[PDB]
């Protein structure tokens, strides 16, 4: 109707006209009024007036909430103590209490730091449990633990909307936009409601982000309570890091309850179903052995081809293909070929000893040292290959068993990940105290103790890596030491959630840009990735640093950091000119499934002229795809047809055919512009089943 | 060779208007018909009462004799003329040999008339297809259908009009051996056919029965509501 | 509330897009180039470092090439860089990116992917293994040694998803897409169809492996116009040129040719034979069950109450399409903004149902039949 | 495309001449009959209202056909004469054969068959004429029927002519009546329908025509009523328009 | 405000990353 | 052009008769073989629905007590021709107290197989196989829509008649026996059909001079099927 009968009712100040007009306005409050509430300029004078004055607070929050305010709007509701499935309930509850209580939670969440906003917050939580459309109420009620009692208060009936919808969008947006400390509340209260619930790989991805040891005991009494079985042994062992299968095999070495979790969840039963079934359902032919194994000769390309043939795995045929192929081979390639029988067969525990045993203790140092390297390759649960190598290791400067130290300290780094294995590190004290002029002694020292030490409890600054810091800064020689020791330093820094070890090594370490490059290595490895863009604008500024190798690793951190929100991962690094930066993006594509935009970047990155960068393209190019596939390969044949390029092409052919185990060895590969002695360890980036 | 005329073939051996006149039937109202063992029953859909007139004149199910029952599809005028002729044919047959008229002879008459009507010079063929149900020889239930070409074609159940493939496909999944009789199950079979109809509006259903000895019985829209209620009860019992 | 980030990211995108000596040999090559670097067109190429060009008005010269940019870039029928002082060929010009490319070569993966189907999951698998599997993963043709199937025909009732599947293959793509509506192939001149055919499929064959999609190709056999010179004895010539184009010579190339029709009866039997088209594909109106999937998808991003059963919209009409269900959704939205609500109720569906079945499916004024 | 004759079909299967006969119907005079017991009515619009006529026929669309039946008509006017003479001859043949008045339904179907025989046969012009039916019988009482050029016939209670009467049928549905057999009420309703549907400003009585049929004691007379009661009907309906503007 | 937040501030972090790179930026063959 | 029965071609010919011969091809197949022991004959039914009652579709009809028939093409033209033959046979027995021989039957049918005329209607669309036993033993007779009637020893018609005639001339000679010709025919049937051969697909019609009555086999045909 017209506002002529109802409009001058705001003019009197008598109590009965208010106490019946406000219930009369409550009936018309289903649409608020006729219109956009142009009573405001006349009824804002009624502020100073004071029985049913909380109903006057309802009118006042109704009209101030009706037009616009950020702090004075929820003040009549916090003064009101709301009192006295509907359209009106959707109005004053849904949009008005959602937006109004939302700005009260934001304004007091940023302002003060009461219980009133907790009571209103639980009331709105209950009202949106009535409304039952989550998603927006949830993401609003994150920013007020509050979210803990919100989840256990909310979770009674609906499982997959809160679990799938809430835990999907808030897990992804929590690692994406939100900082870290509330993600622990996600993980613990999600451990509560998922502890109530079935389909346990939600809790196993909670074990992925948590890395908790109680969780695997609860999910093994519960996932033994739910008797597939060896398959969750498989992605259990794939999912788990270095620590919790050794803590798991020690507390389950105590209890075990059927001993089949000691069978599955240490080793050997992720791997017993696969390799026969790998032979069975797949049938791989011979003309890539012969054709791709025919790609000419030259003891390099041929040597690489042995590696390519070797990583073929239809039987361990290229293993037992005669003799005179390794006799053509030379020292560090003899390491690569002695380890290549390791690479053909990362299973066959009993067959590993009886195949490598001919090449064990042979006439050649590289055959025996790469042979124990192969013993470290083939398995990770044997630990009886240690002692024939372990006993020999000491040489005190540069004898044979230091190369067995390289293959056996590295291959034993492949072998075990304990709570903290300490006996092998007490063996590692005369290794770094030995300090051979061979790089990969301290190389596989840092990398191997890092593989022992990735997933440490927020890292540690213990005397192991503290000792290799002090003995690192002891000798400033052969800067590959100053690169690959901060490798294993940052590997021990992995396992962090909140580590101040960048500040600790910042105080101990920093100097002339060898150890400032150690500073940027700890800066890389301590910062795995979250919504933490301040180090990304730090990346923007110190990306322009005149020393152009802290540029290399510091800009190289990007594929670790933004690996999930990968749409921003295309950047203009190719549009820059510091050619190692084009190398950095060339790393940053990598190996996943590799969409058309990535191969489109390999359109330009495929065509470059420097042999380390033209060498650098087919590696990640054929890692990212594990004609179509062979079309860029024959395009590389069109590129060259140097020797490096030929080797790079061979590597690409090999490629053609946050788990830390796939995170380490390519950052171990990042110093490739060097000797084949370095490439003798190039075959230790064991990141594929 | 062309859609005109009826007299010349296609170059690949077809008649266009014979093939095209069936489309008028195929866009027509749906009418089904099954045979029981003792009681035969059928019905049309799309009564389509337009709120201001009577519908006792639009009845698509009639009879020529007390023993035979009708249905059709396509356009209504050809059905009017064919049935008005067929009544006189039935009565002329009765004026001859004193039997109750067999369903087979009158179907041969109707399809034969339709065909020799088609063969002639420029006569538009009757775009209908009739359903001719009777049980004459010791109460042997028979139902034949016709065609615009004029081919009588004996079935056990039948479905024509709009969406006849789906409606006949329901009878493929419905018509087991032990349908009838079991007259109540034949009743529920007609009810399930009406529920499986293209619209199944519930009040636009019009069905007529014959117990092979009685007369044609038009049912009531309260018995059918009970039938839909017990069919929904069977659907709930499936749950 | 998302307008802030939208506007800020849009402005940042535009400003970063608008963000676009040391070398003396390059400057010497600059000085070998003229200051008025004129532009010409080639006729023939002679091996003796110089070839014949043509000017704008038609003067022609034997002029040599600045050889740091390659002459293998040069083909007969290209636009080049010429000098004024000896008119020498200076370098390669980027080509005339003609309006055939800017119209037809759609750069954009248009809309929703294979989760926008209804009643599919065999024909998706057919078009997948006939186009995508020859495109993305043709390692199985190594494994056996067999030709991929060539041509695809989409046919059925109007509103079935010919348009939808055409947008679907152009969504998941890595090759250059071309699109032609079949009514374009008659112009107001004598002999313009074969020129369109040759230039169209030449541009299709020149860039890359590609996909040519043409739709409503039946609009050339059963259509006449007063805007037509010659007539059937030029329609037949257009058909015959496309006939030689499709099943011709010289290793046609990795250009998947996909066609889509409403009717199928009025088409050339010489064009539905294999060699040309190996995978004819039926589009029937599939089932009364995936009606609910199209109601699910086309209401997956609109707030709606429960208040309805899709079985009420299954037992209403006998022919089913996405053209039915999307019309129901849009008319329900019209009835929603007509009654200024959200969370669309049942009466909008009922009035939308009746008004959409009437407009249009009835045929014809009563009566007939009835 | 597939035009030429009435026979044979166009490939849908649809028809050519039935549709075009209805589109020939639509540009003609508007008529109606109403729901009434104890009587029934007919209305008609005067075509060609030019002042130099005579109106000495008393009936231009109405044809009192047998005794107790009249028929309105619409369409091609000479074919109406052709059909009405034959229809009187059919009714009079029935009376000759049985000495009973014709009960109107077999009469309607007979005329529909006469039209339909020209629909099937070829090549003949089908009658582009729809026409109404009022009448009385021994079996149903007062009746209403709608003939069509297809040969289909509809039993109505409120009837339909073409483009000038689709809005009339809309008003007949929106202002539907049932239970009232009072003839003056239905006459006021018909006056309202012709007042809105005809474009005649203020409804001059020379442009209208009304015929009724009542049952009187054995006789079933047909009343072609005169002009003065039409005049006072107009004044009554305009007094009802004053009653309608009482809400202002 | 979950996916809204996600798209909005992720593209904003992208644009802010691009802004400091837009600011950080500032033959013999036959002659 | 060619537009009607009253216009020749520049080279021949009709050009309506040709389209009738083309309209032979759409039908289901049928095979008859003349053997001096008696005429055997077969057909395919091509049943669509299980509701489609199989004994209702007629392919072998009975004209005389020793004369069979089989039809191929339009059903109702064939029904008209069968009706006329059923009339005319009875008139021949009427006026002569004897059986009209099957060649004379076919002359009587082919008298107006082409009497097609719309003024002074269309030609018919069916080819017919006639089997019978006259005084000269059994007779197997093959006509056409064009009335060009000739005797055939083992004729096959309809769809897939080419390879049927091919494999038929592969197996046929003059001195065949009965059941051998029966199984030889049904082999060709299950080579040209698309469905599994069973009791409902085909039907046989066997006439013998000593077994003149009952030119049919009912469900012993099952036993004949299971012997292959």
């Amino acid at each position: 109707r017209d506002k002529a009968p109802v409009q001058p009712q705001q003019s009197p100040a008598a109590a009965p006209g208010g106490t019946d007009e406000k219930p009369s306005g409550k009936e018309r409050r289903d649409a608020g009024d006729k219109d956009k509430e142009q009573e405001l300029s006349e009824e804002d004078k009624q502020l100073q007036d004071e029985l049913y004055r909380p109903a006057l607070e309802e009118l006042r929050r109704q009209i101030r909430s009706s037009t616009t305010s950020m702090t004075s709007v929820p003040k009549p509701l916090k003064f009101l103590r709301p009192h006295y499935n509907k359209r009106f309930a959707a109005d004053i509850i849904s949009v008005l209490a959602m937006t109004m209580s939302g700005e009260r939670e934001c304004l007091k969440y940023r302002l003060v730091g009461a219980g009133e906003v907790a009571k209103e917050w639980q009331e709105l939580d209950d009202a949106e449990k009535v409304q039952r459309e989550p998603l927006l109420t949830l993401v609003k009620e994150i920013v007020p633990l509050l979210m803990e009692i919100e989840q256990v208060d909310m979770l009674e009936k609906d499982i997959d909307e809160n679990a799938y919808a809430k835990v999907c969008l808030y897990l992804t947006s929590c690692v994406n936009y939100v900082p870290e400390p509330e993600n622990s509340a996600l993980l613990r209260c999600a451990l509560g409601v998922f502890r109530k619930f079935s389909r346990f790989p939600e809790a196993l991805r909670l074990a992925l982000m948590l890395n908790d040891m109680e969780l695997v005991e609860d999910i093994f009494t519960s996932c033994k309570d739910v008797v597939m079985l060896g398959r969750h042994g498989v992605f259990l062992e794939l999912s788990e890091d270095v620590e919790e299968y050794e803590d798991l095999t020690e507390i389950m070495s105590n209890v075990q309850l059927n001993s089949n979790f000691l069978a599955l969840a240490r080793e050997l039963d992720i791997m017993e179903p696969k390799v026969p079934d790998d032979i069975y359902k797949t049938h791989l032919e011979n003309n890539r052995f012969g054709g791709s194994g025919s790609q000419v000769d030259s003891a390099r390309m041929n040597l690489a081809s042995s590696f390519v043939n070797g990583f073929v795995n239809q039987d361990k045929l290229l293993t037992d293909d005669g003799n005179k192929w390794l006799y053509k081979n030379k020292d560090h390639g003899m390491l690569s070929a002695a380890a290549s029988l390791g690479m053909i067969l990362l299973w066959d525990v009993d067959g590993g000893l009886t195949q490598i045993d001919k090449y064990l203790y042979s006439s050649e140092d590289y055959i025996k040292s790469g042979a124990l390297l192969a013993c470290g390759i083939v398995n990770s649960g044997v630990r009886n290959e240690c002692d024939p190598a372990l006993a020999l290791l000491s040489d005190y400067v540069l004898h044979n068993s230091n190369t067995m130290r390289l293959g056996s300290i590295f291959g034993l780094g492949l072998a075990y990940a304990g709570s903290n294995r300490e006996d092998v590190l007490t063996l590692l004290l005369p290794v770094m105290g030995d300090s051979k002029s061979s790089m990969e002694v301290a190389g596989v020292t840092a990398l191997a103790c890092g593989m022992i030490a990735v997933g440490s409890c927020n890292g540690d600054v213990t005397s192991t890596i503290l000792q290799t810091i002090m003995e690192k800064s002891e000798t400033e020689l052969k800067d590959t030491y100053a690169r690959w020791l901060p490798l294993g330093l940052g590997l021990n820094h992995l396992g962090k959630g909140e580590a101040i070890e960048a500040i600790l090594a910042a105080l101990e370490v920093v100097s002339e840009p060898f150890r400032s490059f150690a500073n940027t290595l700890v800066d890389v490895c301590a910062y795995a990735g979250s919504g933490n863009v301040l180090k990304v604008q730090q990346l923007l500024h110190i990306c322009s640093e005149h020393f152009d190798s802290k540029e290399k690793e510091e800009d190289k951190d990007k594929k670790e950091k933004k690996d999930k929100d990968k749409k921003e991962a295309p950047a203009d690094m190719g549009a820059h000119q510091g050619v190692a930066v084009l190398g950095i993006a060339l790393i940053a594509m990598g190996e996943e499934i590799g969409a058309e935009m990535a191969l489109r970047t390999f359109g330009h990155l495929l065509r470059y002229g420097e042999p380390t960068l033209r060498r650098a393209v087919p590696l990640a190019l054929a890692l990212i795809s594990v004609s179509h596939d062979a079309d860029p390969e024959v395009s590389y044949n069109s590129i060259f047809a140097a020797r490096l390029a030929a080797m790079l092409r061979q590597l690409a052919q090999y490629h053609a055919k946050k788990g830390t185990l796939t995170l380490c060895p390519y950052h171990s590969d990042r110093q490739l512009m060097s000797q084949v002695a370095v490439a003798g360890l190039l075959t230790v980036l064991v990141s594929f089943l | 060779s062309y859609d005109r005329a009826i007299t010349v073939f296609s170059p690949d051996g077809h008649l266009f208007q014979v093939e095209y006149a069936q489309e008028a039937v195929k866009k027509g109202s749906t009418a089904v018909g099954v045979r029981g063992r003792d009681i035969v029953v059928l019905g049309v859909e799309k009564k389509s009462v337009a709120k201001l007139q009577d519908e006792r004149t639009v009845r698509k199910i009639c009879a020529l004799d007390d023993n035979v029952c009708m249905a059709f599809a396509g356009l209504t005028a050809d059905a009017r003329i064919v049935i008005n002729r067929a009544r006189v044919e039935c009565q002329s047959h009765r004026l001859t040999v004193e039997d109750p008229v067999t369903v087979e002879y009158i179907t041969r008459y109707i399809a034969s008339l339709k065909q020799r009507y088609t063969q002639s010079n420029g006569r538009r063929p009757f775009g209908i297809s009739a359903l001719i149900v009777g049980f004459d020889f010791d109460g042997t239930p028979r139902l034949y259908q016709t065609d615009p070409s004029g081919t009588y074609h004996a079935w056990k159940a039948n479905a024509i009009g709009r969406g006849a493939k789906s409606v006949r496909e329901f009878l493929e999944k419905n018509y087991t051996d032990e349908a009838i009789e079991t007259d109540d199950l034949t009743i529920k079979l007609v009810i399930k056919a009406l529920l499986e109809v293209v619209q199944s509006g519930g009040k636009n259903i019009e069905l007529a029965v014959m117990r092979r000895d009685q007369s044609l019985k038009i049912l009531n829209p309260e018995e059918i509501e009970k039938y839909v209620a017990e069919i929904e009860k069977e659907k709930e019992e499936n749950e | 509330l998302e307008r802030i980030k939208d506007y800020l990211l849009m402005e940042e995108e535009f400003i970063r897009n608008q963000e676009q000596k040391q070398e003396e040999e390059r400057s010497k090559v600059d000085d070998l180039r003229g200051t008025p670097m004129s532009v010409g067109t080639l006729e023939e190429i002679i091996d003796d470092n110089h070839a014949i060009v043509s000017t704008s008005v038609g003067s022609e010269h034997y002029v040599s090439i600045l050889s740091f940019v390659d002459k293998d870039l040069l083909e007969p029928g290209c636009s080049v860089l010429l000098n004024h002082k000896v008119h020498a060929v200076i370098g390669v010009l980027m080509d005339d990116t003609d309006p055939l490319v800017t119209v037809m070569k759609v750069e954009k993966a248009p809309q929703e992917t294979y989760a926008d189907i209804g009643g599919l999951d065999n024909q998706i698998q057919e078009i997948k293994e006939s186009v995508e599997l020859p495109l993305t993963h043709p390692e199985y043709y190594e494994e056996m040694g067999i030709k991929p199937p060539k041509g695809v025909i989409l046919y059925g009732p109007p509103g079935t998803g010919k348009t939808l599947l055409a947008k679907a293959v152009a969504n998941q793509t890595s090759a250059t897409f071309l699109r032609v509506v079949g009514s374009e192939l008659i112009q107001k001149y004598l002999g313009d169809g074969p020129k369109l055919v040759r230039e169209l499929f030449r541009v299709a064959e020149e860039h890359a492996p590609s996909i040519v999609f043409i739709d409503e190709i039946d609009a050339i056999g059963t259509k006449r116009y007063d805007s037509n010179s010659g007539g059937e004895r030029e329609i037949q010539r257009t058909m015959l040129e496309l006939l030689n184009q499709l099943d011709g010579f010289d290793s046609r190339g990795d250009v998947k040719v996909i066609m889509a029709t409403n009717r199928i009866e009025t088409l050339d039997p010489a064009l539905i034979r294999p060699g040309r088209i190996d995978r004819k594909i039926e589009f029937p109106l599939p089932d009364e069950k995936t009606k609910k999937r199209i109601f699910q998808i086309h209401t997956s991003r609109m707030t709606l109450a429960d208040d309805v059963t899709l079985d009420d919209l299954i037992m209403a009409k006998d022919d089913l399409s996405g053209a039915d269900i999307k019309a129901i959704c849009t008319e329900a939205g019209l009835m929603a903004l007509r009654e200024r609500r959200m969370k669309v109720t049942n009466e909008d569906f009922k009035k939308s149902k009746e008004n959409v079945l009437y407009k249009k499916q009835e045929g014809t004024p009563e009566g007939l039949y009835l | 495309r597939y035009d030429s004759r009435t026979t044979i079909f166009s490939p849908e299967g649809r028809l050519y001449q039935v549709e075009y006969a209805m589109e020939a119907i639509g540009h003609a005079g508007t008529c109606l009959g109403i729901l009434a017991n104890d009587g029934v009515l007919l209305a008609a619009e005067r075509r060609n209202i030019h002042k130099l006529l005579d109106e000495v026929f008393f009936s231009e669309k109405i044809y009192k056909l047998n005794e107790d039946m009249a028929c309105s008509v619409a369409g091609i006017t000479s074919d109406a004469n052709v059909l009405t003479n034959e229809l009187r001859l059919i009714a009079q043949r029935y009376l000759l054969q049985y000495q009973e008045p014709i009960p109107c339904e077999q009469l309607v179907t007979a005329l529909c068959d006469i039209k339909q025989a020209y629909t099937q046969f070829g090549g003949k012009r089908p009658f582009g004429v729809s026409l109404l039916y009022i009448g009385w019988d021994k079996h149903y009482g007062f009746q209403l029927y709608q003939s069509d050029p297809s040969g289909n016939y509809g039993g109505w209670k409120a009837t339909c002519i073409g483009n000038n009467s689709a809005a009339a049928v809309s008003m007949l549905k929106q202002d539907y009546k049932e239970g009232e057999m009072t003839l003056k009420s239905a006459l006021a309703l018909a006056i309202k329908v012709l007042n809105k549907t005809m474009d005649v400003s203020k409804l001059s009585a020379e442009k209208v025509e009304i015929a009724t049929l009542t049952r009187e004691n054995g006789k079933t007379v047909i009343r072609v009523l005169k002009q003065k009661e039409v005049e006072q009907l107009i004044k009554k309906h305009e007094e009802e328009e004053a009653k309608a503007e009482r809400e202002k | 405000q979950v996916e809204d937040d996600i798209q909005q501030l992720l593209k904003k972090i992208n644009e802010l990353t691009g802004i400091k790179e837009s600011d950080t930026g500032l033959l013999a063959a036959d002659k | 052009y060619d537009r009607g029965v009253n216009t020749f071609s520049p080279e021949g010919r009709l050009f309506q008769v040709e389209y009738a011969i083309e309209a032979i091809k759409l039908g289901s197949t049928a095979i008859g073989i003349q053997t001096s022991e008696g005429v055997c004959l077969a057909v395919e039914k091509r049943i669509t629905s299980p509701l489609m009652e199989p004994s209702s579709i007629e392919k072998i009809v009975e004209i005389d007590a020793h004369i069979g028939c089989a039809m191929s093409g339009l059903i109702a033209d064939a029904k008209t021709l069968i009706d006329k033959a059923r009339v005319e046979t009875q008139n021949h027995w009427f006026t002569y107290n004897e059986t009209m021989t099957v060649e004379s039957v076919t002359q009587a049918v082919s008298n107006l197989a082409l009497q097609f005329g719309e003024e002074d209607s269309r030609p018919f669309g069916v080819a017919l196989l006639f089997g019978g036993v006259d005084e000269k033993g059994p007779q197997l007779f093959h006509m056409d829509p064009s009335g060009t009637f000739v005797q055939c020893d083992a004729r096959a018609i309809g769809s897939a008649s080419e390879g049927a005639q091919s494999s038929l001339q592969e197996v046929y000679h003059k001195s065949m026996t009965l059941k051998e010709a029966i199984k030889s025919s049904l082999i060709i049937l299950k080579q040209v059909m698309e469905e599994k051969l069973n009791a409902t697909n085909i039907e046989l019609a066997t006439v013998q001079p000593g077994q003149n009555f009952h030119m049919f086999t009912k469900e012993e045909l099952e036993e004949v099927i299971k012997d292959i």
